[PDB]
C-alpha cells in the first residue's frame, strides 16, 4: 500500500515542500501547524504530534517523505481494508443521508479551508453521483475516492 | 498543487486528500 508513480511522487516532492516550511525533509508539528494557521484551523500540539507519530515509522518523530508517500498512498486507496473510503464518506455526509450532499460537502469544504464554490462541488457531487439522485452513495463513492 | 490541467481530477484529488481528517496533512 505505498505505490505511487514518478509524477505522483514528484507531486508529492512538491506537496512535502509546501508543508516543509524549513526545507530540511522532515515536517514537525510546528510547520503543520503554521500552515493550519494560514488554512484558518488551529489544532493543538497534541493532534499534529499524533498525526505525524501514526505515519513516522523511523521513529524520529517527523514525517519523512517516504512516510509521507506510505502515509497518502494509504489514504488515496486503502490502509489495508475499507476503512480509509468509508472515514472519507464519514467526512462528507456527517447527517447521515447515506448519501452525500452537495451543500453538506461546500461546509466541510469551508471547513477544511479548500473553499470551493457551489458550481464545484455541484460538480464533484454529480460525477459521483452515478444514479442520479443529486447525491452520491457510498457504493457509488467507493470508485470515486480510488479514481484520482 | 493546482488543478488546470483537468481541474476535476486535481481538485478531487486535492481536497479530498485534505478531507481525511481535520488536521489533515495532504502532505
Ligand atoms: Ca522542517
Ligand atoms: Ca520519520
Amino acid at each position: 500500500a505505498d505505490q505511487l508513480t514518478e509524477e505522483q511522487i514528484a507531486e508529492f516532492k512538491e506537496a512535502f515542500s509546501l508543508f516543509d516550511k524549513d526545507g530540511d525533509g522532515t515536517i514537525t508539528t510546528k510547520e503543520l501547524g503554521t500552515v493550519m494557521r494560514s488554512l484558518g484551523q488551529n489544532p493543538t500540539e497534541a493532534e499534529l504530534q499524533d498525526m505525524i507519530n501514526e505515519v513516522d515509522a523511523d521513529g524520529n518523530g517527523t514525517i519523512d517523505f517516504p512516510e509521507f508517500l506510505t502515509m497518502m498512498a494509504r489514504k488515496m486507496k486503502d490502509t489495508d481494508s475499507e476503512e480509509e473510503i468509508r472515514e472519507a464518506f464519514r467526512v462528507f455526509d456527517k447527517d447521515g443521508n447515506g448519501y452525500i450532499s452537495a451543500a453538506e460537502l461546500r461546509h466541510v469544504m469551508t471547513n477544511l479551508g479548500e473553499k470551493l464554490t457551489d458550481e464545484e462541488v455541484d460538480e464533484m457531487i454529480r460525477e459521483a453521483d452515478i444514479d442520479g439522485d443529486g447525491q452520491v452513495n457510498y457504493e457509488e463513492f467507493v470508485q470515486m475516492m480510488t479514481a484520482k | 498543487s493546482p488543478a488546470n490541467s483537468f481541474h476535476f481530477k486535481e481538485a478531487w484529488k486535492h481536497a479530498i486528500q485534505k478531507a481525511k481528517h481535520m488536521p489533515d496533512p495532504w502532505a
